[PDB]
């Protein structure tokens, strides 16, 4: 219950990765990977990650 | 190269449910579905993330909604339920049914559990849902996930 | 009159001299790394915009159709029925045929609640056409991630290897884009 | 075996099933000994119909449909589509756009000549860079994949208002890497044809069109301008903001595939020079810059201007394309996609005509099989670059 | 009304209209099918020597079809040359149209895709066939009361 | 009588001599004849009728078509 | 020049099969009920499309013997098809290798 | 290469229409039967060989000219143009460089005074790499190999 | 009939393979039809390209045992990249039926799954390869990138693993063959190859 929840924003700490450093809105919490939707571009993409590489924002 | 028995389908008997691990570029697997549907079974390969919500899909009625193009209206088709309208339309003396799901990955934990529950309760249906990977083709019971 | 007889032989040796010169430029080409990107286990990351298989979420929907009137075909399936006892549209059972799905991620732009998603989720081929059918808990599934798979080595295809780099082959570890990003010069000047 | 030797001329079917990337066209040719008497071609193998659609289509859902006629160049296809709607309702692009439309329309014509020149190179006997184009290929496919989401076609980037999103964070340098390694590659297709007596003798006097004779038929693009006319789209109409750089038309005075040929590789070396002047003069410069400037200034100081924007007022999806009509145009890679637009109101057009650049350039096919040979068809069937699902739309 | 090929190269015996312009300043013309050949063989002999877009339309589902013809002076250089519009109003009962093949050869393949698109037969043109539907095919699609067959290929996927 | 949204028929015998059948075959197919074309638009003696065939829709006269 | 009309379920082939060649023959055709089994065909629904397609041919008499006609034929034939599968008394294969449902999933009737 | 010629094994035949039925099974048979023949000449050492066989690359010269007869059987016997066309294309190849490969054997012929390849190598393998053919026939090599590619 | 297109019970068909060793033959045998897998060059639309993207350097094709083949006589699979025509689908039926009897269709991108984006207001496309062809594996995306052909690819061989050597029987025909006389009218061949010599392009 104090876990990470669907519904606040993120941001990826993974650095050697393709999304880095891009803050995203989770969706979807299933067996421990978490999809987070971003909203950067006209389209909005869901990519999925995991916990070890992600950590919420305090300032938004 | 790596003769392979029979003791894929002892082992879809004794688990009932069991999770391969196949080598991604192709088809080194469908030998162990080509023994097990010599050894009187049916198998019904199917793709699984088509499938939503496996308990309605597999054992209930589903309106399947297909697509109007704009043109026609919503016209829900109630699809019969698979494992239970291919187990009836089935020789009564068969080996029973297996279901063989291509995508075991982007499945759940708790879709895999229904899985095997599902091959435990209902007497003559196997799964051999492929969650892929491994660098042999290799298997194991869906027990512990 | 040798003429003829010698410009014969000169356009024989020309040609000669071109066979041999492209046969020892084509002997460069074997020395070459080759750029295959050998795709069951080395599955090509796509970029941050793909438009590959759409994602929906049965809850953030609020059963408009707006999603049908932006599709180019009016594909996505979305019934309600209206409930008077609440007095809003209550959508049942959403669903896009992705058989029929052409993936351009209009109902995604248009999409007044951001319910509508798209994923990078490319490798949907089906035996039964009619699989293609995916229901709205078939698509509220969490996408295939290709950096998560224990069996690829993910590559980088042209526009996220840094600034000198033309295939993602070489790559040592993880290297990024290009370079900065918008909080970067917010801090330098 | 009842295939009996007649003294008459014969027929060569060439039908729909072409092994190589000829399209789905026949080509029923007669060729009684070697010279080609008489040629049929059979046109409409993929017509599917985009006339009829287009009347049952929303412009905001008829631009995943525009990618299907000149399916190597698709942007191309929407640069006519989002204009026809554009000049009706006199919806004013951003600057921003507007060079981002130049940059995405000159990288589309580099890509279209690509995909002619490896099937151009395969078919004139070439058939060693034919796996080396589509590398090159691939990197266009690239960088279309960050910005516009998907490859070469189904691209929803080009909008009324302008373009559908602004450009990724590393676009810019990767763009201009991709030309500071395909400036070389051109000359080295030009030096492979015309460094070579074998294939400037297989493309000399190839089809011989003549320079009024290609006005008359009403050839456009390449093969317009190989036969000796000064007649490019982006320079006779002021269009899209083509006239802030420094490109010349590139000409040729005989007419044949060798001067298509030429036309073609130095209209990819205009191109890259019109995508360096556009990446130099890019209003804000690259988006990661740009978006700085409009994050750590306020919400001011001219960077939230119009003409720095991606978008022109991004508009509703029941916009209705006014009463009128007009005949818009692009050069695309073939030149001359023309879109004849008799919107009424609706929020359906009433008519939509496409002028293919191609199926008028195909036409010309019969008179430039005369007085050829049987292994010159395929060479001068390369030199039109036809894609038929412009022909046949 | 006005039109600078109207009141400049058509008092030459010739009694065209004037539909008014284009949403592009492109100058359009009405002109009866009966003197077509000549109106347009003084375009011709005038400069207007590229014809792009020979197009047709059906302004209304049972009015007059149209058949269109987009002229520019193609000369060697840029900066917009005059670039006519002329339109041809058919009766449907009896669409026929006198071809502009031999004046541009342009509407060779033009002309057969409007003949098969809408039916509309182009008098002395070389090849009258069926261009982009089957040449067996009985109807003509883009028509606005087109009504087509419930073919099996054309049905939904089932 | 007709107006948005009604699904109509066409009469066979009102179409089978018009100007509305020299567009296509005089052997005109039985989605016309069952009362499941919805008229999506009309601008004047003539409605656009969408019929469920997943085929271009057709403009047929007010009086081509009955409420069914 | 032999006129055809080859979709799936049915094969028109104007003309008459000689051993494994069908000759172009003027004043008949021929017709090849799924020749790919996807259906089970017993003779009583065989002997019935036997039947509509011998009056679907007397009814289009008179017409020409274009390709537009034959197709029209065996898409009336493939409608008559699909309604005996859609009644019930045609049943798909399961014996078959592809197994891809080209006439509709198999569904209950009314709920 | 191995499941390229299993999966050949597997695949049915298909009979061009009014094809001949014996001279089509012929005409691979007939193009493929002497080249294999021509595999006495060859030797992989001395006495390491079929036979020596007197007239050894004039027996080769004389059986690879039996390959423009199962070409043209192959041209003939399918019902179709464009492959009769083919077979005659190929037969009026083959036979433009049967001539300049025997005139290139010739040479070596003569050099080696014998047909047999035994004596045709026993010629060379006298000083090792100096007493090689394609030093003293620098360009019948040439002719050699362009003919036989 | 409470089932509205209804499967049908088989006549319990079992082969009962309990040999080891023709078992292994059969794992051979769909080996060496899996690993070879030679596709027919067949393109006719946008998808064609995408089939392009597979045969060059970037994405290999060959890698999988795969290489092109210009007839169908020598063709082991048809991907039909590209949209089927009323005009193109008897061309696309002759040239499957010309194909030998262990052959495999992918129905690539929309236009041959269901005709994608022409399933609505086309006249002349032909909803889906299936209503021509007997399809084995169904590709999505309007131009599916070529991971996904040869993910497509990689699903066909799957399937060919699980096929029988003793259930070939299931590559026949199954002949009806019924005659009709009939009464319409012969019209001359319309599209003879006559196009300049036509005496109608000299003179109006
Ligand atoms: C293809 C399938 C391959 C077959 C299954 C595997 C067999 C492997 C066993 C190899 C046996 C050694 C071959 C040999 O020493 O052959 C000897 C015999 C007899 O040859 C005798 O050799 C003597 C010496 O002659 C030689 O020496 C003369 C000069 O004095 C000549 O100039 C000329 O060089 C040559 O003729 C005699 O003169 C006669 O020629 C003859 O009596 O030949 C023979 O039976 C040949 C029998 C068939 C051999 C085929 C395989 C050989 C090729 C692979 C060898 C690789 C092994 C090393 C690998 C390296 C590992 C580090
Ligand atoms: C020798 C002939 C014996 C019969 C072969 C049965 C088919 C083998 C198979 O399916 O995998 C195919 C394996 C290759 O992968 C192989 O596949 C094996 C099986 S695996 O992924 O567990 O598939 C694996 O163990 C092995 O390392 C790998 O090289 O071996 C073959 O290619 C067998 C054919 C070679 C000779 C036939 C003539
Ligand atoms: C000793 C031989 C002496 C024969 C000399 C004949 C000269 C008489 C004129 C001969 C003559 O005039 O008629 C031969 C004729 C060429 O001359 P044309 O008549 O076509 O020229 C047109 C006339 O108007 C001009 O004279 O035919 C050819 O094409 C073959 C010769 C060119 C072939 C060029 C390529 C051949 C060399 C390529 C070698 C490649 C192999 C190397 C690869 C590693
Ligand atoms: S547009 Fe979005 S919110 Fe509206 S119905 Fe579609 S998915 Fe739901
Ligand atoms: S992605 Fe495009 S085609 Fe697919 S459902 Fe959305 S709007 Fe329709
Ligand atoms: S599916 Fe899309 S890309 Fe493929 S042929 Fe059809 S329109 Fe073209």
């Amino acid at each position: 219950i104090m876990t990470i929840l669907p519904g606040m924003t993120v941001k990826v700490t993974n650095p050697n990765d393709t999304y880095y450093q891009f803050q995203g809105i989770v969706q979807r919490i299933t067996d421990g990977k978490v999809a987070v939707l971003f909203e950067g571009g006209n389209w909005d993409k869901l990519v999925t990650f995991q916990a070890s590489e992600l950590e919420p924002v305090v300032v938004t | 190269g790596l003769l392979a028995g029979y003791q894929f389908v002892k082992d879809l008997e004794s688990a009932g449910a069991l999770a391969l691990f196949v080598p991604p570029e192709g088809g080194f697997e469908g030998r162990y579905q080509r023994r097990l549907r010599s050894k009187g079974y049916t198998t019904l390969p199917m793709s699984a993330p088509g499938l939503g919500d496996l308990a309605a899909y597999l054992t209930q009625e589903h309106g399947i909604r297909p697509a109007h193009t704009g043109k026609e209206d919503i016209r829900v088709y109630f699809q019969p339920p698979l494992v239970t309208y291919h187990l009836e339309n089935l020789p009564p003396n068969a080996k029973g049914l297996v279901l063989w799901l291509i995508d075991g990955k982007r499945l759940s934990k708790q879709e895999f559990a229904y899985l095997a529950q599902l091959t435990q309760t209902l007497p003559k249906f196997k799964v051999v849902v492929e969650v892929g990977g491994d660098r042999v083709v290799r298997w194991e019971p869906l027990a512990d996930w | 009159f040798l003429n003829q007889i010698t410009n014969y032989a000169k356009e024989a040796v020309q040609s000669a001299k071109y066979i041999g010169q492209g046969l020892s430029v084509t002997f460069d080409h074997m020395r070459r790394r080759p750029i295959t990107v050998q795709y069951p286990y080395e599955k090509l990351i796509p970029s941050e915009r793909f438009r590959g298989r759409i994602h929906f979420e049965f809850d953030k929907c609020i059963a408009c159709e707006v999603c049908v009137r932006v599709c180019p075909i009016n594909l996505p399936v979305v019934d309600w029925v209206f409930n008077k006892e609440l007095k809003k549209k209550e959508l049942k059972h959403y669903s896009i045929d992705f058989g029929v799905c052409i993936f351009c991620a209009n109902c995604v732009e248009y999409c007044p609640t951001n319910c509508l998603s798209v994923t990078e989720e490319y490798e949907l081929a089906t035996y039964d056409r009619h699989e293609l059918n995916y229901d709205s808990v078939a698509m509220g599934r969490i996408p295939y991630k290709v950096t998560q798979d224990p069996m690829v080595t993910p590559i980088r295809e042209f526009a996220y290897l840094p600034a000198g780099v033309m295939s993602g082959h070489d790559l040592p570890a993880g290297a990024q884009r290009a370079g900065e990003r918008p909080e970067a010069i917010a801090n330098t000047a | 075996p009842k295939i009996e030797t007649r003294t008459e001329p014969m027929v060569i079917n060439m039908g729909p099933h072409h092994p190589s990337m000829h399209g789905v066209l026949r080509l029923m040719v007669t060729l009684d000994g070697e010279d080609v008497i008489d040629c049929e071609p059979v046109i409409g193998y993929l017509h599917r119909g985009m006339e009829k659609i287009a009347e049952n289509r929303t412009n905001i859902m008829f631009i995943p449909y525009v990618s299907r006629w000149d399916y190597a160049a698709g942007m191309f296809n929407e640069a006519v589509t989002v204009n026809a709607p554009e000049k009706l309702a006199g919806i004013p692009v951003p600057k921003r756009a507007s060079y981002i439309r130049v940059i995405m329309l000159e990288l589309n014509r580099i890509a279209n000549h690509l995909l002619w020149l490896g099937p151009f190179l395969a078919d004139v006997g070439a058939q060693t860079p034919f796996f080396y184009i589509f590398r090159e290929r691939e990197y266009i496919y690239d960088l279309f994949e960050a910005a516009t989401g998907m490859r070469f076609i189904n691209n929803n980037y080009f909008r009324i208002g302008g373009v559908a999103a602004d450009l990724t964070y590393g676009w810019v340098t990767k763009c201009r890497d991709f030309c500071d390694y395909f400036l070389p590659k051109v000359d080295e297709y030009e030096r492979l044809i015309t460094n070579n007596p074998i294939f400037v003798r297989r493309l000399q006097g190839v089809g011989k069109i003549s320079r009024e004779e290609a006005i008359n038929w009403g050839l456009s693009g390449p093969m317009l301008r190989a036969s000796g006319v000064k007649w490019d789209l982006r320079k006779v109409d002021h269009y899209e903001c083509y006239d802030d750089f420094d490109w010349d038309v590139p000409v040729a005075t005989e007419g044949d595939c060798l001067a298509r040929y030429i036309v073609r590789i130095q209209e990819m070396r205009e191109s890259v020079k019109i995508i360096r002047q556009a990446l130099d003069g890019l209003p804000g410069g690259p988006y990661e810059n740009l978006e700085a400037k409009r994050m750590l200034e306020g919400a001011k100081s001219e960077w939230n201007g119009f003409d720095y924007q991606y978008i022109g007022k991004k508009l509703s999806p029941t916009f209705k394309i006014p009463k009128g009509e007009h005949y818009v145009r692009v050069e695309s890679g073939k030149g001359e996609l023309g879109i004849y637009l008799i919107g009424d109101d609706n929020v359906f057009p009433w008519r939509w005509k496409i002028r293919p650049p191609d199926f008028n350039n195909l036409q010309v096919l019969p008179q430039l099989l005369k007085g050829m040979k049987v292994a010159d068809i395929v060479a001068i069937l390369g030199s039109i670059d036809v894609i038929m699902g412009s022909v046949d739309r | 009304e006005a039109g600078p090929v109207g009141r400049l190269l058509q008092s030459q015996n010739l009694s065209v209209e004037s539909l008014g312009r284009d949403a592009s300043g492109v100058e359009m013309i009405k002109v009866d099918r009966d003197r077509l050949l000549a109106v347009c063989q003084t375009l011709y002999a005038d400069g207007f020597n590229y014809l792009r877009c020979q197009a047709a339309y059906d302004s209304g589902p049972g009015q007059d079809l149209v058949s269109t013809y987009h002229l520019i002076k193609l000369s060697d250089n840029a900066d917009r040359p005059p670039e006519v519009r002329i339109k041809v109003f058919v009766p449907r009962d009896d669409p026929r149209v006198p071809s502009v093949y031999w004046i541009w050869k342009t509407a060779d393949w033009q002309e057969r895709e409007s003949y098969d698109m809408f039916g509309i037969v182009y008098e002395g043109h070389p090849n009258l066939k069926r261009i982009l539907m089957p040449e067996d095919w009985v109807g003509w699609p883009l028509r606005k009361d087109y009504i087509t067959p419930d073919f099996y290929e054309l049905q939904e996927a089932y | 009588a007709i107006k948005k949204g009604d699904l109509v028929k066409v009469v066979a015998e009102k179409l089978a001599n018009s100007l509305e059948a020299l567009a296509s075959d005089h052997r005109y197919p039985p989605y016309l004849f069952e009362g499941r074309g919805e008229v999506v638009d009309i601008r004047g003696d003539y409605a656009q009728i969408k019929f469920p065939v997943p085929t271009p829709t057709v403009w047929l006269r007010l009086d081509q078509l009955e409420v069914a | 020049m032999l006129l055809k009309s080859t979709t799936r379920h049915v094969h028109i082939y104007a003309g008459h099969v000689v051993d494994g060649e069908v000759h172009p023959d003027t004043e008949t055709l021929t017709l090849n009920v799924d020749p790919d089994n996807e259906l089970e065909w017993n003779e009583a629904a065989l002997a019935k499309v036997e039947a509509k397609f011998r009056e679907l041919v007397a009814n289009a008499a008179g017409e020409d013997l274009t390709e537009y006609n034959l197709r029209r034929i065996g898409s009336d034939l493939e409608h008559f098809i699909r309604s005996l599968l859609m009644q019930g008394e045609i049943g798909y294969n399961l014996n078959s290798r592809v197994r891809n449902y080209s006439l509709g999933i198999p569904r209950v009737n009314h709920s | 290469p191995l499941a390229d010629g299993l999966k050949l094994i597997f695949k049915e035949d298909v009979l061009p229409a009014n094809s001949d039925r014996w001279l089509f099974t012929l005409g691979p048979a007939v193009v493929v039967i002497p080249v294999f023949l021509s595999y006495i000449i060859v030797p992989f050492g001395q006495n390491l060989l079929i036979s020596n066989l007197a007239m050894g690359v004039f027996l080769w010269i004389a059986l690879s000219s039996i390959a423009p007869i199962g070409l043209l059987m192959a041209g003939y016997a399918s019902n179709n143009k464009y492959s009769l066309l083919g077979g005659l294309r190929a037969a009026a190849q083959s036979i433009s460089y049967e001539i300049p490969l025997a005139l290139a054997v010739l040479a070596v012929a003569m050099m080696s005074n014998g047909l047999g390849t035994v004596e045709i190598v026993e010629q060379q393998s006298q000083y090792g790499i100096l007493s090689w053919n394609v030093w003293r026939q620098p360009i019948g090599f040439l002719v050699f190999w362009i003919a036989a590619l | 009939p409470a089932i509205l297109n209804p499967i049908a019970r088989p006549e319990v068909p079992q082969e009962l393979a309990e040999n080891i060793i023709l078992t292994s033959l059969n794992d051979v045998y769909d080996w060496a039809r899996l690993s070879s897998l030679w596709p027919l060059m067949y393109g006719t639309a946008c998808c064609f390209i995408e089939f392009a993207a597979m045969i060059g350097s970037r994405f290999d094709f060959d890698r999988f045992g795969l290489v092109p083949r210009n007839s169908p006589r020598q063709a082991d699979l048809i991907i039909t990249s590209g949209t089927i025509t009323m005009k193109m689908a008897p061309a696309l039926v002759r040239l499957y039926e010309q194909m030998p009897s262990p052959k495999y269709v992918i129905a690539m991108g929309a236009c041959t799954i269901t005709g994608g984006m022409f399933s609505s207001d086309s006249y002349s496309a032909v909803r889906g390869v299936d209503k021509l062809i007997p399809v084995d594996v169904y590709l999505p995306g309007c131009p599916p990138r070529p991971e996904a052909i040869m993910d497509a690819i990689v699903k066909l061989r799957k399937k060919i693993a699980n096929e029988h050597i003793n259930e070939r029987g299931n590559l026949a025909q199954t002949h009806r063959l019924f005659t009709a006389k009939h009464k319409m009218k012969p019209v001359p061949p319309i599209l003879t190859g006559q196009y300049l010599n036509a005496p109608s392009r000299q003179a109006p």
